[PDB]
Parts: structure tokens; C-alpha cells; sequence
């Protein structure tokens, strides 16, 4: 039930606790420590991948 | 770490036929050009991150969506509770936030903030015990109560929530209630199958009502109360988005507008001053 | 016919047949007139939304001498209701030959875009409607009833699901009871 | 590389002067899986004779024009076997792929943005009102912007810096876009999947999104050279396949 | 055993009182190999919109009544996707299964002969000259035989015993055939393969089956009875392909 | 997963003589005909369930029983404190939950809210102190209190709560508690065993009382308080399924009712307009 | 003492903690995760297991 996590502290005692205590998964607190990224589907959207230094035309 | 930002690399001089520079924008393609491309750089090390720029540290923040008043006076039953078709459109600050995407999903928190005061007149009350409010939802078509003291208050099925005045504020959780898979922002569509009735996406809300009131009759004066809904999108995934509204909003069911210009005025194109 | 016996029997008779509907009816299995009232719709006025296929079964309640055909069709809501039986085989429709076996299950599919459609239904999340029409007709033997009756059933399949509770808006007071 | 050819079906579509395929927010068109669908019974799949390329109709890019726009699927209605099955049919899923071609010259020069907005919801010119159908797509033509405000009482606000919806019409560049400068570019192809928030819809009440041309750089030329330059827009619908056969309505 | 069902597309037909069914030459219907085909493209395969039942117009089984005749894929015209495939591709190949149905009683008696004639050919009744095509199979209804001798100058020979065609009419128990004795029988079945010399044809100048229902013992009662015993014809179309799509005609 | 619903699996064409459709009810059977036996269907992965419509999510949510008034004047001691024979017929929306079944076995929460006001007239409080309440549960057979200030007030074996006004509400919880092995909804039988007194279910009813006070006298004015009873059945099985009623119920300690219709009208058997 | 169940999620840090306190059973929270099922007794009811396919009569 100990779920012991990282906090959140800047790069130049860091972790905390946390317990589920209702039955449902919407009871939750927030999932504010996913960072995931995919900028790729909307600057790149082609079906050709373009290299920066080859020219495009 | 996570989620951190590129570094600049290194850059010395160049004489190249690989100029990255020249692109073309007719592909539709936004170009990845850094700035060790152009110019000469060097390396640093850069600690950032985009851990405030996330989906879910954006918008898990509560926002008002309604006010609503209500009385607790003799005569007129419909101002001795009040009512709201739950919406996201009527509080301009939570609308334009959610109209940046077309699509949303997500879990909430609903916090009611009630903030009473004491009605003028004759005959008040001097000495009066504690407010409790009963806050009812009627998912769509339930029984709804024609005024206080009413059957339909007794919500054996609707969840209620019963909350004395001086301790701290109502909160629960709601998952994702929806019937598609996608709380659907935006609907280019209408109702009947005859391209009649309803275009806009006021023909997809169909969540329920809510309902307030005081459980209690007091018997000497009215004290008025409004009711402040808080909505915090949790656990929240979002899909295709949009770009931000630029005319102010008119209506609460339609994206209708006036047309205004595309940007505030400047003297000259040249106008680096001052 | 709601004020007695008569609301649960479908009249079916002789000469010559085909150009009448038997009955008809909208898809609301929550919200309608026909069948709110019945087993399904009475759980499923205590929740808000409702999934799943739905079975018709129809009992012939003629004399053991009559032969018959019938047309049981389904519609998908996207356009009109039909008016003929030109109209209504189009759909999904079975076809009932009574005999020895006097049932006929027609199980309505579960054709929508969304996982789930409300109970008190709109323009949005329509089912489409249910309609019964003469394949061939009644002939019965010289001596024998002319007219028959025909019951009808609904039930749930095996992946009914329902969900949101809420009160239903059946039943009502005002005071307390003493 | 500039040379490309789009076969489908018993069509192709060659060009010489292209810029890239834009390819929606990344993924392809495809079929519906056994993951994710809601409809019981089998859905039908023509391979051939529904997916295929349809060229609608012709517009002239004036040189005091403003921009079009077209509606999916509803401009597709009377278009060979694929508006055959959307009346018999109450549910529909499809993706597309957008080819707009406008060739003028070495001497002529214009620009033109491409997009395709999904749920391209549409405000009214005249407030506290609302639209009605004949107003937002027409059955083959296309709906126009108008340079000054719309002063109608039931139709789109077709003013062009708002695009219609409220937004900037410079921000329209999340979509799914591409641009015909008639400098270096003579053909536009676009191809969109399904994006919904449901797995199926009825392709009658729902546009599922909208197709917009507007000249961002205008055109010019001299009086020696041609004074007629059309755009032509041509959709292929993908991996398309309907549920729910019933009479055909309409009609 | 006499329970069957037959679940075709979105549609199923039951029966209890059947004969057994008969499947055309000893073949089941089937798609067309790569062995034998000749059309080039691709071909279009709808499954669940195409293959189903289609119920047709009743008719009225009299005291008096001498024989009908339906020719297929004519009458099919205007029976759903099935119709509008046929106007859109100019190539069609397709086997059917016939399901006709006549209930009465155990106190009716009758017979009547189920056959399904691959070519049949049919003589006019005024001789050097020819038919016509509104003369041979009407949109929807049954074209019916005759007792006497048909007088008209551009019609079919409509007399029973020579069948419409020259030939003697016991003589046609060689064709996939059934009977509905209505002592023993309530429906006949009778599954039909494409029969063709060419791999496939075009569906609107070649009628590919005829089915006649002629009913050799009459139909007799008693006052106390029924006096409406009607006949239901329901054809399936079976693995249904087609080529060469272009401009609907007509129409 | 659990507990999921079926899935659809994928059906082609047939011809058969094992016809599913065909059957008979006057077996008192109901067909497990699933939609691949009529038509064609394709497989989808259903990934729906039956965790809403179970026994228990069905039950647990907690309803009104009894609204009950009280005084804190002087003069007539009837009306200084509440009675309640303890009863789920008197408020309908727990009482056709309940009797959709024939027998019921539970544990309960009972949650108590109490909600006051300031009676008008001359003399009023001007500065009142919070008030407390007492609500006291007699096992049938008990001292009942005739009024408040009573020695029946001490409750040594009785068990009692009591509740300041500004908290939260009282609630505690009860274990099953009947005579029997199940709570019977309906008994169709008499009390004497001539066949003679009170036909019904109103004669297995024996509960106890629940009795509820001021603790307070104040000494200055009148406050009148409304005490609002809440059950929540948990740990529910429940056995025989009844049909939902259909007439209005009119006694609460009767099936007794008037003769209604058994749907609402509509214009002809063939309606499926509009 | 630690209980840890499972929460509530739909199939397309899931677990909860629950300490009974109280030294009755009735004191507990509900059983809302018991989701047996057996609806053979009231569909089929009868003495002889009747086939689909099979005919009934
Ligand atoms: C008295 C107890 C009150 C319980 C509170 C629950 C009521 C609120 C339920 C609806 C909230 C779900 C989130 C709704 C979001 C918007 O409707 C979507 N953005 C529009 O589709
Ligand atoms: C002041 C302390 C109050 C303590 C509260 C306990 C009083 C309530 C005890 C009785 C409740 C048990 C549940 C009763 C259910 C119904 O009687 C049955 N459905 C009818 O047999
Ligand atoms: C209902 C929640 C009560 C608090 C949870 C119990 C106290 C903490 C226990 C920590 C160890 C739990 C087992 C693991 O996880
Ligand atoms: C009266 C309850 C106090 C709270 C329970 C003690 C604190 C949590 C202890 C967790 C380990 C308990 C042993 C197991 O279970």
C-alpha cells in the first residue's frame, strides 16, 4: 500500500507517501508526475521523413 | 530527468552545401532548425523542464462554473431552490480552456462553496440555529422536485450530499460519465437524422440536472444563499486541439460571435519604438 | 385497452391479408408507451444509461388448426419508418412459420455509435423501430376461429448492461403515509 | 522527391509538382478492430467501389477572392456508390484522402492554405439565432467567405479573418495542412484518418470535418498572361465500411 | 427432418413444415476463381449488404389459377443494394436461393411445381414477330400463364401446357425443382449456382433463371374455409461479385 | 475480468436444420438466444460489466424514512419530543426499492440530520447557546417517555446519541437485528391463529421505538427542530423477486390501492411515429 | 491488518488499503466488490437442461 514516490525538486529526504484509501479509481488524486511527450504528430506529420540538412525540394 | 529540454550543442564556423536553413513550408511541415544551425554556439547544459506545461498540471485547477441563488422565504416556490443543467460553457474562464481541444476525457472533484447572508425587512430572526443545504443530482430523467419539501428529496437512488454552514467546503469525485469514449467539445452536427433541430454540441450534453436547497423552514425571516460550483478535471487525456477563441463568447449553447479584428492596432510595420 | 385485458393481445384475422401492418412500435425500451411498464423497463427506469440486445419472443395463441406467416423487422433509426412490407424487409427481419413450435424469438441487435444510450431517450440516441407485417397470412379449417392472438415478450440477452442510477419517475407522494 | 501517383481503386491521380503527403496527426486510415467496436452485426466493406477517387466541382480563384469552404461527407452525397451506401446504411466510418490541384504558370503568383478541421463547428451571422443546413454546405458547390461581415439572418458568418468559428485564421495551422504556392507547388494531397469520439457515426447528421481553401497571399498576373486559374478538389474515401441496413432514407 | 433456418445477411427465414433443399446441379454457390476469370480489375465483394433475403410481391393461389413466372436478376431491380449495384457495375455474377412459401390447411389441397429454368427462352404468341421486353417480366408483379390461347401481337405465348416455351410442361421436373403438396408441404427451398457459359454477364440483357410456379392439382375447399391462399417468394442473391463500375444507368 | 458481460462471436451464413429461433414458452422458459443465431454478426470484444446493477450497489445508498418534528416550548409535552415506530413504509422511494423482493437480509447505517429554526412571537432569544439532542432507540417493550424531563431520559440499557448542533451528523450502525432469518417485505397470513386481527405485514413489524428531545431548556423562547432519519442497507442478500409496484400506495401499513391502468395511452397499435 | 485490494478501472498504482477498526462485523464497510452471479434459476427453471439448437418440443 506504500506507494513511495519522488517529490519534485530542482537540478542543480526527497520522498513521499502516498495511500489509496476509497475503492475506486476515480477517487484518486491527480497523475500530476507523468511527462510523457510526442510532438512528432503534429511538426512532422508527413509519410517521407525529412531530414533538416538534405534539402526538401 | 524528466521532462527536460534540449541542450545546445557546440557550434564552430562552416562552409557546407547542407544548409539547414532554406526549407519549405508548402509540405506543411514545421522545421526542427535549432539555433546551432545559424550561428555559433556553445554548450550549456540546460536544467529546464516542461513539467508545468503538461495536460494534467494545466488544467487540474478548479474553476468556477456556476453561480446559483436561492431563498428560503414563503410565496414564490421557484426562488426557495435553485436549479443548473450541468454545463461548462456558462463561466467564460473554464470555457476557453476546455475549447482549446476538440476532445476531452478526464476524471473531477465538484467543490460547493455556499455563502449565506441575512435578507432586510421586518421581522427578523435574532437568534438563528446553523444552515444545512441538501445538493441532489438528478442524472437524466429522474424525478424533479417542483419545490422544497417535496418527495423527490428524498434521494434514495440520486446521490445527495447534506452540508451544515462553518465547516469546510462539499467535495466528491465523479468519474467519466459520458456515453461515447470523448466528452465531445465540439459537435459539427445536428439532432435529427433529417439534418434538422439542434446544431452544436448542446444536442450531446445530456448529463443532468442539480438542485439545491435548505432543509430547513426557520419560521421568522428569509436568508438568501448562493451556491459556487467548482469543477477540477482530473486523470485527464486530451486529442486533436483546436486553436484559441478570439471573439468574446455571446451565447451558452452556440459558438455564434460578432467579428473582430485579428489583433490590437500598431503605428507602423516598422515600429520598433519605443 | 389499457383499463383492462385487452392491452396485451394483438388481433390477427382472415380476408384477404397483407396490405395492414400487425403492430409497430419505436426502440425505447426505457422511455415509451409500450414497454416501460414491463420487467426490462421497470429495472431500467432506476439507471440512466442502458446497452445491450434485446429479445422479442411472440407466442401464436390460435387454434391448433392455423397456418400462418409473419414478417418480424427491425430498423436501424437512420431514416424514415416503413409503410409497406417492401419497406420493412430491408432491415433485419426473421421470418415466423407457426407450427408445432409456437414462438419466435426476433433479438434485436445492438447497432448505435456509442457504448451506451440514455434510457430517457432523445433525438440523439434514437434506436429505430419495430414493425410486424403479414408474410403469407391466416387459413384455418371450416369450423375452426377465424381470428387468432398473438402475445408478445421482452427480455434482456447476456450482455445487457445498464449503469448511473437515479429515482425512478414512477412513482409519487406528497405527505407522509400514515 | 517532386513526382507521385495516388492509385485507388480504378483511379489514379499523377502529379509532377508536389510538395510531401501530409498524413493527418500521424496515423493512416484504416479498418475498425474487434477492440473497439459496439455494433453487433457484420459491417460491409466494398473495397473498389467505394473507395476510389471523386473529383467535385470546380471553383475560379478570382484575384479579389477570400476562400471555400466544403463539408464531409455531406459533400459526397451524390457521388457514385459511396453516397448509395451512406442512405442505406445508418452508420458510416471512413478516412480520406484530400487531392487539390491548381496549376498557373511560372509568371502568376498566389498562395493558398489547405486544411481540414475536424468538427468545424459554424456561428451564425445573425446572434441569438441559429443556422439551418441549407446555409452550411450546398449539394456539389462550395460555400464562400465574404471579405465584409455577413449581415444574414440564418446563415454562417462567412467573414474570412474568423474563419467562421471564432478563431484566428492565422492559428489554423494545427490541422492537418499544406500550401499551394504557385511559385514552387502545384498540388496539395492530404490524408485524414477517422477522427471521432465515437467508434461509428451516421454520416448524415454529423460533418465529420470540414475541408477549407483560403488564399492567405493573393493572386496577380499581367494582362499578356491567363485570367482564368480553377482549383479542383479531389476526395477518395479510405477503409470505409457502414452498419445497420435498413430502407433508404433519403431517398 | 422438417425444422430448418436459413440465416442470410441480416435476415433469417424459418420454417416447419419443409420438404428438404435442393442445391441446383449437385454445386453450391460460390466466388470466382482466379482459374477462370477474364476481367482484369479488381472485383467488389459486398457481403452482409448484398446477400440477404429480399421478399417479393404475393400473388393469390385461385380455384382457378394456371401458373406465374418471375425472371431473375430482373425482378431484383429495385430490392435494395442489390439494385443499385446492378446500375453502378456493367459485370455481375451471382447464385440465389429460392425460398417460396404457401401455407393453407389440413383441409386445403393443391400442388404446385417449383422450377427454376436456366435460358428461358420464350416464344411470342403471334408468330413471325417478337416480343418485347415490358411483355416478359413486369417491375415487381408476376407474369401469369394463360388457359386459352393468347391473342396479342407482341406478348408471350402465356398457354400453360407448353410452358411458354415450346416444351411439354411435365417435361420440366428435369430443372432444381420442389413441390408444395399442401397435404405434406408448407414451403419449397431451392438453392441455384451460377449457370452460364460465360464466366460472368451483365445483369440487365440477360436474364440468367426463370422460377415458374405452375400448379398441376388445383386448389379446392369447403365454404366453412379460408378463401385467400397467397404464395410469398423470398430470393437471397449468393456470393455476389461485380466489375467494371462507371455512371449509373440506368438511372 | 469481472463481472464482465459476453461477447459476440463471429457468425457466417447458414442452413440449418438446428433452428434456434423456434421455441416455446409454455414451458415457462426464457430463450438463451443470443443475436448470432439470427443474423450475422461480427466479434467484438464487449468490455462491458455488471458492477452498477449487483445487490449491493443497488441498496447502498442511503434514503429518507421520517420526517419528525419537535418542540422546545411550553405546554402541550406531546409536542417537546418525536415519536417513530420504527417503519421503511412511509417514504416511497426506499419503500418500492425494498419491495422488489420478498425477503431481505442486512446490516444498516443510520444517519441522523437534524436541522432547526427560531420560533416567531413575542420574547424572543436574542443570544441562544447550540443545542444538543438526544435520540434515544427503545427495544420493543421499553419505558417509554411521556414527555421530556423524564426518568426514561437516563437510558442505562438504551442505547442513545448525542448530537451539538454545527457538527456533522450522527450515524452509527446496526447489525441485523429480526426475529426471524430475514426480513420479510410482505406476509400474507394474520397474527391469531384463528384465522382473525391484522392481515399483513404490520404484525412482523415489532422494532422498537425511536425517540428524540431537546436536552436544553433555554428558559426564553421556542425553537422548533426537524429530526430526518437515513437508511442505508450494506451486506444485503436478498431472495424471491417480486414485480415493481404499479398503483400508487395510499396506507402505510396496507397493499391496499386503487385500481390503475397498466401503461399510458398511445394513438394506434401501429404508432411508430413521429 | 492491511487489506490491499483493488480499485475500480475500466479494462481498455491501482491498490487500495482498509484497516477494520471496529470490533463488530456489522461495523464494516459495504461489500461492494462481490460480483457473483447465477441468473439460471429464474431464465431456466426447469427439470430437464433444455439445448437451443435441440427443439423444445
Ligand atoms: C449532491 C451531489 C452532487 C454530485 C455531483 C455530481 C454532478 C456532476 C456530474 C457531471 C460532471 C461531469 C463532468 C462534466 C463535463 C462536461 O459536461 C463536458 N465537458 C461536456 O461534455
Ligand atoms: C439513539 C440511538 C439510535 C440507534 C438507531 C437504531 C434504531 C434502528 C433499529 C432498526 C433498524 C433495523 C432495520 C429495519 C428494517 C425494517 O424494519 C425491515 N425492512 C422490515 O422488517
Ligand atoms: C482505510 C485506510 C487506512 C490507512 C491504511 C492503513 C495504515 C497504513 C498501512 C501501511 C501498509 C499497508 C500495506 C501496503 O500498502
Ligand atoms: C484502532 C485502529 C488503529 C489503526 C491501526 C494501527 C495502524 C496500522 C497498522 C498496520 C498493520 C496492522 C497489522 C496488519 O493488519
Amino acid at each position: 500500500g506504500a506507494q513511495v514516490s519522488t517529490q519534485k525538486t530542482g537540478a542543480h529526504t526527497i520522498h513521499y507517501t502516498n495511500i489509496n484509501y476509497y475503492k475506486d479509481a476515480a477517487s484518486n488524486s491527480a497523475n500530476r508526475q507523468d511527462f510523457t511527450q510526442d510532438p512528432s504528430k503534429f511538426t512532422e506529420p508527413m509519410k517521407d521523413v525529412m531530414i533538416k540538412s538534405l534539402p526538401a525540394l | 530527468a524528466v521532462a527536460r529540454v534540449a541542450d545546445t550543442m557546440p557550434t564552430g564556423p562552416r562552409n557546407t552545401e547542407s544548409v539547414p536553413a532554406l526549407t519549405a513550408v508548402e509540405t506543411g511541415h514545421t522545421s526542427q532548425v535549432v539555433p546551432g544551425d545559424t550561428m555559433q554556439t556553445r554548450h550549456v547544459k540546460n536544467y529546464h523542464s516542461r513539467t508545468e506545461s503538461s495536460i494534467e498540471n494545466f488544467l487540474c485547477r478548479a474553476a468556477c462554473v456556476y453561480i446559483a441563488t436561492y431563498k428560503s422565504a414563503g410565496g414564490t416556490p421557484t426562488e426557495r431552490y435553485a436549479s443548473w443543467r450541468i454545463n461548462t460553457r456558462q463561466m467564460v474562464q473554464l470555457r476557453r480552456k476546455f475549447e482549446l481541444f476538440t476532445y476531452l476525457r478526464f476524471d473531477m472533484e465538484i467543490t460547493f462553496v455556499i455563502t449565506s447572508t441575512q435578507d432586510p425587512g421586518t421581522q427578523l430572526a435574532q437568534d438563528m440555529p446553523v444552515l444545512t443545504h441538501q445538493i441532489m443530482y438528478i442524472p437524466p430523467g429522474g424525478p424533479v422536485p417542483n419545490s422544497a419539501t417535496d418527495f423527490a428529496w428524498q434521494s434514495s437512488t440520486n446521490p445527495s450530499i447534506f452540508w451544515t454552514e462553518g465547516c469546510a467546503p462539499a467535495r466528491m469525485s465523479v468519474p467519466f460519465i459520458s456515453i461515447g469514449n470523448a466528452y465531445s467539445n465540439f459537435y459539427d452536427g445536428w439532432s435529427h437524422f433529417t439534418q434538422e433541430g439542434v446544431y452544436g454540441f448542446n444536442s450531446l450534453n445530456n448529463m443532468g440536472h442539480i438542485y439545491v436547497r435548505h432543509v430547513n423552514e426557520q419560521s421568522l425571516g428569509v436568508s438568501t444563499s448562493t451556491l459556487r460550483v467548482y469543477f477540477k478535471p482530473k486523470h485527464v487525456r486530451a486529442w486533436v486541439p483546436r486553436p484559441p477563441r478570439l471573439s468574446p463568447y455571446v451565447k451558452s449553447s452556440n459558438v455564434n460571435f460578432k467579428p473582430t479584428a485579428v489583433t490590437t492596432e500598431r503605428k507602423d510595420i516598422n515600429d520598433v519604438g519605443t | 385497452n389499457i383499463n383492462s385485458m385487452e392491452a396485451y393481445r394483438i388481433p390477427v384475422t382472415g380476408g384477404d391479408q397483407l396490405h395492414t401492418q400487425v403492430f409497430g412500435f419505436q426502440m425505447q425500451p426505457g422511455l415509451n408507451s409500450v414497454f416501460k411498464r414491463t420487467l426490462l423497463g421497470e429495472i431500467l427506469n432506476y439507471y440512466a444509461h442502458w446497452s445491450g440486445s434485446v429479445k422479442l419472443t411472440f407466442v401464436f395463441c390460435g387454434s391448433a388448426m392455423a397456418t400462418g406467416k409473419f414478417l418480424l423487422a427491425y430498423s436501424p433509426p437512420g431514416a424514415s419508418p416503413p409503410q409497406n412490407r417492401k419497406q420493412a424487409m430491408l432491415g433485419t427481419h426473421v421470418i415466423w412459420d407457426v407450427g408445432l413450435q409456437s414462438s419466435c424469438v426476433l433479438c434485436i441487435p445492438w447497432i448505435s455509435q456509442t457504448h451506451y444510450r440514455l434510457v430517457q431517450q432523445d433525438e440523439y440516441t434514437s434506436a429505430g423501430y419495430v414493425t410486424c407485417w403479414y408474410q403469407t397470412g391466416l387459413i384455418v379449417p371450416p369450423g375452426a376461429p377465424p381470428s387468432c392472438t398473438i402475445l408478445c415478450f421482452a427480455s434482456a440477452c447476456n450482455d445487457f448492461s445498464v449503469r448511473m442510477l437515479r429515482d425512478t419517475p414512477f412513482i409519487e407522494q406528497t405527505q407522509l403515509l400514515q | 522527391d517532386r513526382v507521385r501517383s495516388i492509385t485507388l481503386g480504378n483511379s489514379t491521380i499523377t502529379t509532377q509538382e508536389c510538395a510531401n503527403v501530409v498524413v493527418g496527426y500521424g496515423v493512416w486510415p484504416s479498418y475498425l478492430q474487434d477492440n473497439e467496436a459496439t455494433a453487433e452485426d457484420q459491417p460491409t466493406q466494398p473495397d473498389v467501389a467505394t473507395c476510389r477517387f471523386y473529383t467535385l466541382d470546380s471553383i475560379q480563384w478570382q484575384k479579389e477572392s477570400d476562400g471555400w469552404w466544403w463539408k464531409f461527407p455531406e459533400a459526397l452525397k451524390n457521388m457514385g456508390l459511396f453516397g448509395q451506401n451512406m442512405e442505406y446504411h445508418y452508420l458510416g466510418r471512413s478516412g480520406y484522402t484530400i487531392h487539390v490541384q491548381c496549376n498557373a504558370s511560372k509568371f502568376h503568383q498566389g498562395c493558398l492554405l489547405v486544411v481540414c478541421v475536424p468538427e468545424a463547428e459554424m456561428g451564425c451571422s445573425d446572434v441569438e439565432r441559429e443556422v439551418v443546413a441549407a446555409s452550411l454546405s450546398s449539394e456539389d458547390t462550395a460555400k464562400s467567405f465574404s471579405r465584409t461581415e455577413s449581415n444574414g439572418q440564418h446563415t454562417v458568418q462567412t467573414v474570412v479573418y474568423n474563419a467562421g468559428m471564432g478563431v484566428g485564421v492565422g492559428n489554423l495551422t494545427i490541422f492537418p495542412h499544406q500550401w499551394i504556392n504557385l511559385r514552387t507547388n502545384n498540388s496539395a494531397t492530404i490524408v485524414m484518418p477517422y477522427i471521432n469520439s465515437v467508434p461509428m457515426d451516421n454520416m448524415f447528421r454529423h460533418y465529420n470535418f470540414t475541408l477549407m481553401i483560403i488564399p492567405f497571399a493573393k493572386l496577380e498576373y499581367t494582362e499578356q498572361a491567363s485570367n482564368y486559374v480553377p482549383i479542383t478538389v479531389t476526395v477518395a474515401p479510405m477503409c470505409a465500411e457502414y452498419n445497420g441496413l435498413r430502407l433508404a432514407s433519403h431517398q
